[PDB]
């Protein structure tokens, strides 16, 4: 997560190893029991992109779970790029481009331009608007097999 | 072999001067014919009345949607969006004409004109052009922009055409 250092100080913080064995956990205890959902929702608060990606594949297992998972997030994907077309020509000084749907879910932007849209003003909240789509995933993973 | 295209450029109206640029169609030929046929009409639409509606003064001066006036526009003369034909020329200095596109091979009729050195653009942008003459009018034209690219007046191809 984004997070503050002892003096005052803007610092992006790995995700720490302890929330994720939590999560791991509550996944392969409760299965996809309706509880996971808070759950997840607890332990993400602050998460960039980066950060969710390293929670989901931790999931050992639950293959066809995961893959419902993944479509939902495509999906969600697509429509981000439907909904948010991109303005022509090249990207000003001290600007960044605007995200894509892959950008949001992590997989084509880094770290510091997830932590970039993050922390701009107005804010781009991509760790928000992705844990949205991976919450919509887990809702239809939990409407399967419980 | 290489053409040279004209801008007489106004502001709200009134005359500031013209553009020239050479476009070098010996090395990106498609692109080159697509600025060249937009600056002279004779596909029945193009640049002449359209403006520079994204200026930023140490950076470019953008134009050429002359269907929609802020940039969410553009149309080439292929009925489609166009490919990137090469990324050979580089962005080396004030003056080099580049287009502006939306992402990967989605050249239409929008551009831009350098106002520094853009050396990061290289790659992302094909350059397809340089001014000729009236680097001044370039360079004056980078006043009436801002931060983000809000011009401050309406900056407008009033004519253009072949030399």
């Amino acid at each position: 997560p984004i997070v503050q250092n002892l003096q005052g100080q803007m610092v992006h913080q790995a995700i720490s190893p302890r929330t994720l064995n939590a999560w791991v956990k509550v996944v392969e205890e409760k299965a996809f029991s309706p509880e996971v959902i808070p759950m997840f929702s607890a332990l993400s608060e602050g998460a960039t992109p980066q950060d969710l990606n390293t929670m989901l594949n931790t999931v050992g297992g639950h293959q066809a779970a995961m893959q419902m998972l993944k479509e939902t997030i495509n999906e969600e994907a697509a429509e981000w790029d439907r909904l948010h077309p991109v303005h022509a020509g090249p990207i000003a000084p001290g600007q960044m481009r605007e995200p894509r749907g892959s950008d949001i879910a992590g997989t084509t932007s880094t770290l510091q331009e997830q932590i970039g849209w993050m922390t701009h003003n107005p804010p781009i909240p991509v760790g928000e608007i992705y844990k949205r789509w991976i919450i919509l995933g887990l809702n239809k993973i939990v409407r399967m097999y419980s | 072999v290489n053409p040279t295209v004209f801008f007489d450029i106004a502001v709200d109206g009134e005359p500031l001067g013209r553009v020239s640029f050479e476009l070098f169609a010996d090395k990106v030929p498609k692109t080159a014919e697509n600025f060249r046929a937009l600056s002279t009409g004779e596909k029945g639409f193009g640049y002449k009345g359209s403006c520079f509606h994204r200026i930023i003064p140490g950076f470019m001066c953008q134009g050429g949607d002359f269907t929609h006036h802020n940039g969410t526009g553009g149309k080439s003369i292929y009925g489609e969006k166009f490919e990137d034909e090469n990324f050979i020329l580089k962005h080396t200095g004030p003056g080099i004409l580049s287009m502006a596109n939306a992402g990967p091979n989605t050249n239409g009729s929008q551009f831009f004109i350098c106002t520094a050195k853009t050396e990061w653009l290289d790659g992302k942008h094909v350059v397809f052009g340089k001014v000729k003459e009236g680097m001044n009018i370039v360079e004056a034209m980078k006043r009436f922009g801002s931060r983000n690219g809000k011009t401050s007046k309406k900056i407008t191809i009033a004519d253009c055409g072949q030399l």
